[PDB]
């Protein structure tokens, strides 16, 4: 079907530059009103820059003359490049076909662009293991110690959905997130099924599976 | 004989703007004070030439373009200008020699429940050249797969119509346009 | 450049009462006012365009009104995945500009919370540091006071917790506070506990474990 892919966030110094790709399916991108769109953490929506279907090129006056917006037609992929970057330009970055006729605004899914001095470190996950109570049971998986944002978490390659609840991740005193997803699951089955937690941290390159068993001496 | 300039200021009906309409005036003697002398005019900037010492300017031929356009876009119709209407209906050059000339035509072009004849073009691959006047109504093919003229997902027709309402604000209302080329002779003044 | 201004800035209703938002355009955008909904984590997504036409597959419930420089949002009926941040925005005129959002909570029932306590990992204790953590899973609302005591001792400041949103199917809220200390620190006492207050409960529920055993 029709839907937008979009890459290239992660840390960055300031002053320094970033490109963001967002490659489209389902229509050409040389023929359409793209739109990048950031929306700081916490905060609302912010329009950022519009190619028009001829070429013409338009950019909020927080970032003009720093960031530039183009397409390639052989690849159909709508690019953003980001020069000067400032602490303040860090949010998810979203790319959307404008909204000009009914039904063709389709938006992407962001990447996160941290504008920062600190260095990357992959996070390191640690089990939260099932007690006693009789009937129903909990586990889950800390991700503790890594920067920056985000990280994605699911469960035994994405075979787990219900019941489970991933929380935000808080930013601890040392400078590194720190994190937790849990899921509740009936107490019987913690002796015959295997729980593995999936975690990824696409600006270390790190990916992590942990099991999660019961303790005992 | 004196230039048929009230013909077009004083018209009728005005052109949409992607199918602006053009005369050409040749061979007439050009009273140019009939116009920078009427406070019935909003917008009125000329370029490469004085609006007070055009009697004394001859050139070979004149031409008058006339459409109509939003309020807000009257700022396009002017050299170096991008948007909706610059791009894809009317385009003057860089080095243009002329004058444009705008005023607020509300009480004419907006009919209560909405007037939709004056149009313009929405959709095109490219810029217009200088003085481009695109007339096509081909369904625009915005995606992978082609149109064959029948509209539909990615398929759109190429031109959106003004919705010309009384109760519009002002950068919505429509405005009567008529540009001046001077081009270098049998108009003088 | 135009400023559009939303409210109101949040919201709390009950399932199946109407909700109407407004935003009040700081200039004339004769009827070019769009509405989004963005639900926690995703895209922004268009429900209404063109101030009151429905984008195709958007339930009927979402409704919009209105022209020149004042606009609508209307929920017809408020339903539990509806909880969302809501904005508008102006495109006609440039530059684009969005509203301030609206984020919209059901009122739902009162809900008592499941509580269960972790001790750190014998993994993360090699590293010479231990984390303890307290849950509460599918609660309402979302005031809960969650207690530490370190063999009866009330502690603070070495501790942060974190709530997720409402649950889309539930509406209830969940809650994970998380206490750091040494493996020193920890080694240092044997009674870990956390003590749940909440609305839901008649006295506060504590959940406790004894390092090593
Ligand atoms: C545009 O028209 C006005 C008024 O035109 C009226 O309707 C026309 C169809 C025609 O029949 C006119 O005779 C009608 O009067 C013109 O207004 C005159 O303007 C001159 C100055 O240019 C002024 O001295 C006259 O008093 C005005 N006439 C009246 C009756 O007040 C105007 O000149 C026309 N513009 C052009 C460029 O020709």
């Amino acid at each position: 079907e029709v839907q937008l892919l979009e890459s290239g966030g992660g840390l960055i110094q300031p002053g320094g530059s970033l490109r963001l790709s967002c490659a489209a399916s389902g229509f050409t991108v040389s023929s359409n009103y793209m739109s990048w769109v950031r929306q700081a953490p916490g905060k609302g929506l912010e329009w950022v820059s519009v190619i028009y279907s001829g070429g013409s090129t338009y950019y909020a006056d927080s970032v003009k003359g720093r960031f530039t917006i183009s397409r390639d037609n052989s690849k159909n992929t709508l690019y953003l490049q980001m020069n000067s970057l400032r602490a303040e330009d860090t949010a998810v970055y979203y790319c959307a076909r404008d909204h000009v006729r009914p039904g063709m605004n389709i938006w992407g899914q962001g990447t996160m662009v941290t504008v920062s001095s600190a260095s990357t470190k992959g996070p390191s996950v640690f089990p939260l293991a099932p007690s006693t109570s009789g009937g129903t049971a909990a586990l889950g998986c800390l991700v503790k110690d890594y920067f920056p944002e985000p990280v994605t978490v699911s469960w035994n390659s994405g075979a787990l959905t219900s019941g489970v609840h991933t929380f935000p991740a808080v930013l601890q005193s040392s400078g590194l997130y720190s994190l937790s997803s849990v899921v509740t699951v009936p107490s019987s089955s913690l002796g015959t099924q295997t729980y593995i937690c999936n975690v990824n941290h696409k600006p270390s390159n790190t990916k992590v599976d942990k099991k999660v068993e019961p303790k005992s001496c | 004989n004196l230039c048929p300039f009230g013909e077009v200021f004083n018209a009728t009906r005005f052109a949409s703007v992607y199918a602006w309409n053009r005369k050409r005036i040749s061979n007439c003697v050009a009273d140019y004070s009939v116009l920078y002398n009427s406070a019935s005019f909003s917008t009125f900037k000329c370029y490469g030439v004085s609006p007070t010492k055009l009697n004394d300017l001859c050139f070979t031929n004149v031409y008058a373009d006339s459409f109509v356009i939003r309020g807000d876009e009257v700022r396009q119709i002017a050299p170096g200008q991008t948007g909706k209407i610059a791009d894809y209906n009317y385009k003057l050059p860089d080095d243009f020699t002329g004058c444009v000339i705008a005023w607020n035509s509300n009480n004419l072009d907006s009919k209560v429940g909405g007037n939709y004849n004056y149009l313009y073009r929405l959709f095109r691959k490219s810029n217009l050249k200088p003085f481009e006047r695109d007339i096509s109504t081909e369904i625009y093919q915005a995606g992978s797969t082609p149109c064959n003229g029948v509209e539909g997902f990615n398929c759109y027709f190429p031109l959106q119509s003004y919705g010309f309402q009384p109760t519009n604000g002002v950068g919505y209302q429509p405005y009567r346009v008529v540009v001046l080329s001077f081009e270098l002779a049998t108009v003088c003044g | 450049a135009i400023r559009m201004t939303q409210s109101p800035s949040s919201l709390s209703a009950s399932v199946g009462d109407r909700v109407t938002i407004t935003c009040q355009a700081s200039q004339d955008i004769s009827n070019y006012l769009n509405w989004y909904q963005q639900k926690p984590g995703k895209a922004p997504k268009l429900l209404i365009y063109d101030a009151s036409n429905l984008e195709t597959g958007v339930p009927s419930r979402f409704s919009g009104s209105g022209s020149g420089t004042d606009f609508t949002f209307t929920i017809s009926s408020l339903q539990p995945e509806d909880i969302a941040t809501y904005y508008c925005q102006q495109y006609d005129n440039l530059p684009v500009t969005f509203g301030g959002g609206t984020k919209v909570d059901i009122k739902r029932t009162v809900a008592a919370p499941s509580v269960f306590i972790f001790p750190p990992s014998d993994e993360q204790l090699k590293s010479g540091t231990a984390s303890v953590v307290c849950l509460l899973n599918n609660f309402y609302p979302r005031e809960a006071k969650v207690q530490w005591k370190v063999d009866n001792a009330l502690q603070s400041g070495n501790s942060q917790e974190s709530v997720t949103e409402q649950d889309s199917k539930d509406s209830t809220y969940s809650l994970s506070s998380t206490l750091t200390l040494s493996k020193a620190d920890y080694e240092k006492h044997k009674v870990y506990a956390c003590e749940v207050t909440h609305q839901g409960l008649s006295s506060p529920v504590t959940k406790s474990f004894n390092r090593g055993e």
